[PDB]
């Protein structure tokens, strides 16, 4: 199977 | 026109014309609907082994 | 649509092939004399997944083959209790692990008897 | 939002934690912003009642609007620095629902002087104010007693701006973010629950604490004590005079119709 | 009001956000038999035509409706507003159209 | 004058305008990707207070998109608020793009 | 490498009869085979009329609705692992008329087709989580006579209510196993006015929690509200995460020397709870 690490220090948000 | 009045009500009607007068009164009741389909039904089941990640 | 099966000391090893003219899902029954029939084990159609019958689990083996069209069944360490005719048979919808009978154009069989 | 308005009565009642958590210099700060908030109600020279209370473990009603004082500013602001951090120092623990609770028990004598039918105490909208780091741990869940100052005022959907309440952290304090929420709930979009370090960030929030766009009596000199305002906000007076040499001069209003 | 077919029931697969559907003479001929209508009963009887699209793997869907369109005739409309009525004599009538 | 805005890459929500409380939800939030690389990203739904999340908390969800292609992740959320609850989602992406 | 088997059937007579469309929805990550379906679909009794298939989304088209038990099964492929447990959807569209659909919740084949709740009230709640701490710091090495007892209960996490309860006997609810139990000693309370000793209370714990708690001993159970409350009006309470359970020592399981002034620092802290509460 497969597995990674992900990186977000901070995404801009839509509201 | 909009009123905010919950209790009985007084009507002073005054003129030469006839017309007609009705009242609207919209409020929650206690809920009956069905929560299961009544007209198609559909049950699907699966079967089998799956794999998943580092939970429980 | 036709079912064609073709093919002994207790503990042995033994095989049956049942081949069709349709690539499908044929599972195996059982029928002991004075009792109902029942399964052994099945497999889909693409043959990469299979189930087998609580008192032969671990011990039987389904394998199927793309162009012949056939299963390959394996009956290593057999039972004394196991003799039977076995039965190879399907229908046309998918139905896997459709346990209770409802598969259409049962085979015709294979007696086999089991020796101690 | 607090409606500052000629028409009705304002009522605030500010609820100060003495708890041991909260340290005495944060109780100071406690007080130096409940000075200023103080003061910029009475401003805007509105019928305002103001009555401060402290509780660790048991409230303690400095000031009541029962008093005919509370509507005066010097009598409360001594009542204020009247406030002593050792007056609870039997009970040290925390306890909002025996604050909210005097505030209920407050209500009940207030609407038993005035009446039930009275316009004394239709008229009145009611704002409470709590500045506090909101770990409560005993006297019960505060929700209950927010619950129970409701019906006392029948607040529905109606009566939405008759009732407002606030919780706010501010200090050197361990605040519990989650706390203040159930506390200060959110009416519509305006938030109710509010961190902040000083009286200044304090300050600001409080001018967007209120709505003074209610009444019209105009007096002088009140302009925006806001960065985030625009400029004519803040100098209302100011206006522009061009004759016809074609360059620009400036002026004051002074009154409706005189530059 | 509205009369369905049945059988004629087409579904497709979209291509590009394209896709073309025809009817073929012979069985728009058995669905009007079947109904027992008749081909010479069409003089302002207007075909209906229903969408009923699904986006996957999305899963919502919308309708869409063709009611404007008319069995004529006739290809062409003809406008005799615009040509004036009460003639001169002794002079070149003129008709617009 | 239409002024077509567009991003590149984005997910789109639909929330049902009535939703009664109590009562079971079906959330779909699905990726839209018309970048030209196959992206492996994660979805998760940030905890928020009011609404039981069908993983009960900050728990990703792993999928590979193809370039061109759409990706839905199933999420059943029961609400348990009194009147309304702001819920918003994150598809953070990978160190490739 | 997973099995699918989509049934359907239609009541009838109702005037609504002709075609349906299927909107099954596999789980995360998965995608049917194309060669399956597609068997399917060529057959000359053929009950799949139309099929398409992009990766979860599978669509199923039937030209006839069978009044009794009649359907049709298929196989999917995993690619990538699931994430998450819950149950996922599958919807079916009458053909000429879309409003009228039937929403229908399926699991995963070791799960429930609806999430852990125990609302059962005008007030609802739910319990996912991690139940079990079977914590026994006597026996293990991690106990400690600092006293962060009280900083667990009135500092953080913090904790509402506080009981030392005697079980009685074991019992299972749903997916919920259930412990009917004594109260011995109140230690504190935040909502209970009814609060008092030998009352009844309900502690309820998933079944596909893994907590053991033996009926017939002595527990302290310290944790968050509930709001769910009895069918004979007491509240009842929910084991999770954040929720402190322990068993006392015997006086033989006390003056012990790898115990020895923990347990009676424990018992201190319990009669100290129970008098002053909670502090600052
Ligand atoms: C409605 O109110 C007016 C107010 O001026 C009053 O004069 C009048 O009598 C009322 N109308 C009628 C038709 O009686
Ligand atoms: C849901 O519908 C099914 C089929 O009509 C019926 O057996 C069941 O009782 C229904 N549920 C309720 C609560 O009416
Ligand atoms: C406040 O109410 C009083 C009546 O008690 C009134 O005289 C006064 O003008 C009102 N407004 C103020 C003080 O701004
Ligand atoms: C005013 O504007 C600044 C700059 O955007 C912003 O940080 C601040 O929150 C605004 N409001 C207040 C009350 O300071
Ligand atoms: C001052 O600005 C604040 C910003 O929150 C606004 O609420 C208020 O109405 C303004 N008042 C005046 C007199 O401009
Ligand atoms: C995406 O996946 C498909 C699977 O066949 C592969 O052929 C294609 O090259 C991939 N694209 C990229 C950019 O990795
Ligand atoms: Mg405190």
């Amino acid at each position: 199977q497969e597995e990674d690490l992900i990186d977000e220090d901070d995404i801009p948000v839509r509201s | 026109l909009q009123f905010s009045l919950g209790s009985k009500i007084n009507v002073k009607v005054g003129g030469n014309s006839k017309g007609t007068l009705k009242v609207l009164r919209t409020y929650n009741v206690l809920d009956m609907k069905n929560t299961t389909c009544q007209d198609l039904q559909i049950e699907v089941t699966v079967k089998g082994h799956v794999e998943y990640t580092m939970e429980a | 649509v036709q079912l064609v099966e073709s093919g002994v000391q207790a503990g042995g090893s033994l095989r049956l092939s049942c081949v069709a003219s349709e690539r499908t899902y044929m599972a195996w029954f059982r029928q002991a004399p004075g009792k109902e029939r029942e399964f052994v084990a099945a497999i889909t159609s693409s043959g990469m997944m299979t189930e087998y019958a609580p008192s032969v689990k671990g011990r039987f083996t389904i394998s199927r083959d793309n162009a012949k069209n056939t299963v390959y069944l394996q009956m290593n360490s057999l039972k004394p209790e196991d003799t039977a005719v076995y039965y190879c048979a399907a229908d046309l919808r998918q139905r896997f692990g459709e346990r209770v009978t409802e598969y259409d154009y049962w085979g015709q069989g294979t007696q086999v008897t089991v020796s101690s | 939002k607090i409606q500052i308005q000629r028409s009705g009565h304002l009522n605030l009642y500010l609820l100060l934690d003495c708890s041991q958590s909260v340290s005495e210099n944060d109780f100071l700060i406690f007080k130096e912003s409940a000075s200023l908030m103080v003061d910029r109600i009475f401003s805007f020279e509105i019928n305002v009642s103001v009555a401060i209370i402290t509780f660790a473990s048991e409230p303690k009603v400095l000031m009541s609007v029962l008093n005919d004082n509370s509507r005066d500013m010097t009598e409360v602001i001594s009542s204020l620095e009247n406030a002593n951090y050792k007056d609870h120092e039997n009970g040290t623990g925390t306890n909002t629902y025996a604050a909210l609770n005097s505030v209920y028990l407050m209500m009940n004598n207030q609407m038993r002087l005035l009446g039930m039918e009275t316009m004394a105490w239709q008229e009145i909208r009611h704002a409470i104010i709590l500045l506090t780091d909101g770990k409560s741990n005993m006297g019960g869940s505060p929700k209950t007693a927010v619950d129970h100052i409701r019906e006392i005022l029948n607040i529905n959907q109606k009566r939405n701006d008759y009732l407002d309440i606030y919780a706010i952290g501010v200090g050197k304090l361990d605040v519990d973010w989650r706390e203040l929420n159930e506390l200060g709930s959110k009416k519509d979009g305006e938030r109710h629950a509010f961190i902040l370090q000083d009286t200044k960030a304090l300050h600001q929030v409080f001018e967007h604490m209120l709505d003074v766009s209610k009444l019209t009596d105009t007096i002088c000199g009140v302009g925006n004590m806001s960065a985030n305002a625009s400029d004519q906000e803040r100098t209302p007076w100011h206006v522009t005079i061009k004759p016809k040499s074609q360059e620009t001069c400036r002026g004051a209003l002074i009154s409706d119709q005189w530059v | 009001k509205k009369t369905f077919f049945r059988g004629l029931e087409s579904q497709t697969k979209l291509v590009n956000g394209q896709s073309h559907i025809s009817l073929s003479k012979a069985e728009f001929q058995d669905a009007l038999e079947k109904l027992n209508m008749g081909i010479t009963d069409l003089q302002g009887l207007r075909l209906y035509v229903a969408a009923a699209i699904i986006e996957s793997p999305g899963g919502e869907m919308e309708e869409a409706e063709l009611t404007s369109w008319y069995f004529v005739s006739s290809p062409f409309s003809l406008d005799l507003s615009k040509t004036k009525r009460h003639l001169v004599p002794g002079a070149p009538f003129l008709l617009q159209a | 004058v239409q002024l077509r805005v567009f991003r590149e890459f984005h997910l789109h929500l639909r929330l049902p305008m009535s939703v009664r409380r109590f009562e079971q939800l079906e959330l779909r939030p699905v990726l839209y990707n018309y970048l030209d690389k196959n992206l492996t990203v994660s979805v998760h739904v940030s905890p928020v207070e009011g609404l039981c999340l069908a993983g009960g908390g900050g728990l990703a969800q792993q999928v590979l998109v193809p370039a061109g292609s759409a990706r839905p992740v199933a999420f059943s959320v029961v609400p348990t608020a009194a009147a309304a609850v702001s819920l918003k989602v994150v598809a953070r992406g990978s160190f490739e793009f | 490498r997973v099995h699918y088997t989509v049934c359907i059937w239609r009541n009838g007579k109702v005037g609504l009869s002709g075609m349906a469309i299927a909107d099954v929805t596999l789980l995360s990550g998965f995608h049917a085979l194309r060669a399956d379906l597609e068997k399917l679909t060529s057959l000359s009794d053929r009950y799949v009329s139309h099929f398409e298939t992009e990766g979860p989304h599978v669509l199923l088209y039937f030209d006839s609705v069978p009044t009794s038990r009649e359907c049709v099964g298929f196989e999917a492929v995993q690619e990538v692992p699931v994430g998450l447990v819950q149950p996922a959807s599958a919807t079916l569209y009458d053909y000429y008329n879309p409003e009228r659909r039937c929403s229908v919740f399926y699991g995963a084949p070791s799960k429930s087709r609806l999430l852990a709740t125990l609302c059962s009230a005008e007030v609802c709640q739910c319990a996912e989580g991690k139940c079990p701490r079977q914590r026994r710091a006597l026996e293990r090495g991690l106990q400690d006579e600092d006293g962060y007892r009280m900083k667990f209960a009135c500092y953080y996490p913090r904790v509402e209510y506080g009981f030392q309860v005697k079980v009685l006997r074991e019992d299972s609810r749903a997916a919920f196993r259930l412990f009917e139990t004594k109260i011995t000693q109140v230690l504190h309370f935040t909502k209970d006015v009814k609060a008092a000793a030998n009352q009844m209370r309900n502690f309820l714990v998933r079944a596909s929690c893994r907590l053991r708690l033996e009926p017939g001993k002595e527990y302290l159970i310290m944790g968050l509200d509930g709001a769910t409350y009895d069918l004979e009006g007491h509240p009842q309470y929910l084991l999770d995460s954040n929720s402190w359970i322990e068993e006392m020592p015997s006086e033989r399981l006390c003056r012990s020397t790898r115990q020895r002034a923990a347990c009676a620092q424990l018992n201190d802290f319990l009669q100290e709870y129970g008098t002053q509460g909670c502090q600052v």
